[PDB]
Order: C-alpha cells, then structure tokens, then sequence
C-alpha cells in the first residue's frame, strides 16, 4: 500500500497568515485529492485532481504537487479555515488516507491558571482516590504536566483531557487526573502538580498535604 | 438537498455482529460507487472498500476482507455494511461515501459503533472543591468529577443552565475499566465562595441516572 505522510500533524496559523501544508506518498502517484473535516461532523470533498476546487470552496484555496510530493495552501488564513485536511491517493490499490493535518487558530500566549482538586470525602469512602490538576485557558497546547508524590515523579496512573479550542479567545483547557487506590493515597503526604508551559517564566506547582485539607479522616 | 442517512449509534459485545445502513436521496443511487470509511479518534481515515449499486460488484481492503460485508439494495436506494467478529477495535465512527465517480461532495453523518462487554452503569459524582488550593487571586475555580459510567454520553450543567460563562466539559475518557470518565469545572468570582451556591447537574440516561452535586467552598 502507498503510505501518505502529512505534515505538520499539527499546525497553527494567525489572520491573514499564508499556511502550506505537505502531503508525501511512499511511492509516485498522479494525482492527490483533499478532504476537509470539521469537529464533530463528516468529512467533505475539498480538492481533487491536485489542483481542483470542489464546488463552494474559496478562492483563497489551492492544491499542487506531483509525484511523491504534493501540498495544499490558503494564501490567507481565516478562522473558518480551522479544521483537519486529509489527502487521499488512488493511484494504486487499496485507496490510502494520509493522518491528517490539524490546522488551528494561532493567537498569543497565555500563561496557564492552575488549580489542584484533592480527592472527595464520598470517593475516598469507596476505596479509590482522583487527584485533579486543572490547566485553564492557556495557549499554544504543548505543556508540561508532572505529578509528583512525596518528590516521586509519577508514571502510567494519571491521564490527561484537552478541550477543543476556545471558540472566542482560541484557547485550551486540560485536565489532567492521578487516580490512585485509598491505600495509596493514604501512604503519602504530599501530593503536588508542577506544570510547565511557555507562558511561564517558570514552572507553576499546586500542591497539598493530605492533612492540612479538612476531610473524614 | 443531496443526502445520505447513516442508521443511529450502535452498542455490541465482541464476538458479536452488526449491520448498518446508509439510505441515499437526491442522485441516482446506481450511478455512484458507495464507499465505506473507518474513523478511530487519534488515528487518520482507513478505507474499507466500495460497492457499486448497479451491479453489486464489491472490493475490499485485503485488511477489512473477514471483517466487513457490503451490500446494496437499489429499490431502497440503500447501502449496507456489516462487521462480523467484533473486537473493541471495530470500536469507531463509520462513514458512507460515494466517492466515485467525482460529483457528490457529502459524505453521511456517521455511525458511531462502540464494542464493550461493560454493563450499563450511572456515575458517581464527585465534588471538585474550590479553597486555597483553588484559588489564583479574585478566582476560584470548581467542577465535578464524573466518574466510572457506560455508555457515552453523560451530559453535565450548572445550576440547571443558569452559569454557562467558564464552563469546562472535558472529553470523556475511556478508563482501562472499560469505564468512562470526565470532569466538568467551572471559574468564578472567590468573593462569591460562601455566599453563592453551585451545583453540578449530571446526566447520562443509559442508566437513566440525573444526580445533581452541592460543590462546597471546603477548608484547607
Ligand atoms: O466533485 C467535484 C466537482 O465535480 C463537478 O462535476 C461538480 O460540478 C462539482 O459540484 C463538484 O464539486
């Protein structure tokens, strides 16, 4: 099968930006064909045969490329222009997708306000124990979220959750939960989220000992 | 004007088989190929194969060839597909297309199929409280933990609606349990701690589960 390589996976770009995206094949092919898909609704048809717009597509679209490098450009980035744009050969069988390119809103950068959530009195009576770090209406996405107990780094116990980008000030928001057993939780004492992210001169720590929050017990 | 209707959500087991249904109005049915597309999220689009109307005549991805059956009825101007076997990789959204030949842009809106042995379950509700630990200068912030329920989705409030301005739903995330979970926060004004009340309403009907959860200024 043909492999496509998009790249970048991930892509940011402001207002009026020119934006150039890549789409490489493992092997020639003729023609490259584009798909436009939207959060949370169904792909659409953008550009076929390199080149050409689909029906209702702006101008400020195009594609082009040939043989095992083709590319598609908005020479001026607007916010409706925020989506993930799939290449699609079928030069050769079976038809192959590259992984898409995310394109998001790029806007300055804006620090992270932290919050750390001790687990619930109710949770700790069933036996398990969420800690909660929240990382609220921050920008770009990348940061850094550590869990450390007792000073010991954590490592395949806690999961993170991203909003999608902030419709009004193009933000994100993250969550990012340490789940650990009652009896765990109760060999330890402190118990502390260190994030680092661009917009902080330095890394941020919330933290807390399990004792100094008033509880059952 | 052009549409393609995908038949509703699907839950299965694994082992277990479905079929879904793709209904086409608005062109001849017969004069476009139906092609069929796998979406897991965090992975790219993965084609499964096509069937052409008119002559019933169907190609397969080598890796979809034990998996997936397509068929197409005319006189209903309906495509189907179903996946037989399922394993908790068949979880995902599915999507018709007609996709050959070039002329119709839309795709259908989607089948979601989720594969689990989970038993239905409400969640529990747990409380993420404002304080100190929770608080910048002149904002805290709160939310709720919903926590250990199947199957997607839950859907959470404030207030019954009435506080939507910094509200945060996260994704759900689906726990190595086979449960989902999610936290919903919100920020406010810390002046308003002790003297205003927030409550969480969480919902996933499943279950038919509806708790809604007092989330107090609690002391550190
Ligand atoms: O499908 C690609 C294009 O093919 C043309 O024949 C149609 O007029 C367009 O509506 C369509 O976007």
């Amino acid at each position: 099968d043909i492999v496509l390589t998009q790249s970048p996976a991930i892509m940011s770009a402001s207002p009026g930006e020119k934006v150039t995206m890549t789409c490489s094949a493992s092997s020639s092919v003729s023609y490259m064909h584009w798909y436009q898909q939207k959060s949370g609704t169904s792909p659409k048809r953008w550009i076929y045969d390199t080149s050409k717009l689909a029906s209702g597509v702006p101008a400020r679209f195009s594609g082009s490329g040939s043989g095992t490098s083709y590319s598609l450009t908005i020479s001026s980035m607007e916010a409706e222009d925020a989506a993930t744009y799939y290449c699609q050969q079928w030069s050769s069988n079976p038809p192959t997708f590259g992984a898409g390119t995310k394109l998001e809103l790029k806007r300055t950068v804006a620090a992270p306000s932290v919050f750390i959530f001790p687990p619930s009195d109710e949770q700790l009576k069933s036996g398990t124990a969420s800690v909660v770090c929240l990382l609220n209406n921050f920008y770009p996405r990348e940061a850094k979220v550590q869990w450390k107990v007792d000073n010991a780094l954590q490592s395949g116990n806690s999961q993170e959750s991203v909003t999608e980008q902030d419709s009004k000030d193009s933000t994100y928001s993250l969550s990012s939960t340490l789940t650990l057993s009652k009896a765990d939780y109760e060999k330890h004492k402190v118990y502390a989220c260190e994030v680092t992210h661009q917009g902080l001169r330095s890394p941020v720590t919330k933290s807390f000992n399990r004792g100094e929050c008033a509880a059952a017990h | 004007e052009v549409q393609l209707q995908q038949s509703g959500a699907e839950l299965a087991k694994p082992g277990a088989s479905v079929k879904m249904s793709c209904k086409a109005s608005g062109y001849t049915f017969t004069s476009y190929w139906m092609h069929w597309v796998k979406q897991r999220p965090g992975q790219g689009l993965e084609w499964i194969g096509y069937i052409n109307p008119s002559t019933g005549y169907t190609e397969y991805n080598q890796k979809f060839k034990d998996k997936a059956t397509l068929t197409a009825d005319k006189s209903s101007s309906t495509a189907y597909m179903q996946l037989s076997s399922l394993t908790s990789e068949d979880s995902a959204v599915y999507y018709c297309a007609p996709l050959w030949p070039l002329g119709t842009d839309y795709w259908g809106q989607g089948t979601t199929l989720t594969v689990s042995s989970a038993s239905t379950k409400g969640p529990s509700v747990f409380p993420l409280a404002p304080s100190s630990k929770s608080t910048s200068g002149g904002t805290a912030a709160l939310g709720c933990l919903v926590k250990d329920y199947f199957p997607e989705p839950v859907t959470v409030s404030w207030n019954s609606g009435a506080l939507t301005s910094g509200v945060h739903t996260f994704p759900a995330v689906l726990q190595s349990s086979g449960l989902y979970s999610l936290s919903s926060v919100v920020t406010v004004p810390s002046s308003s701690l002790g003297t205003q009340t927030y409550i969480c309403n969480v919902n996933h009907k499943p279950s038919n589960t509806k708790v809604d959860k007092k989330v107090e200024p609690k002391s550190c």
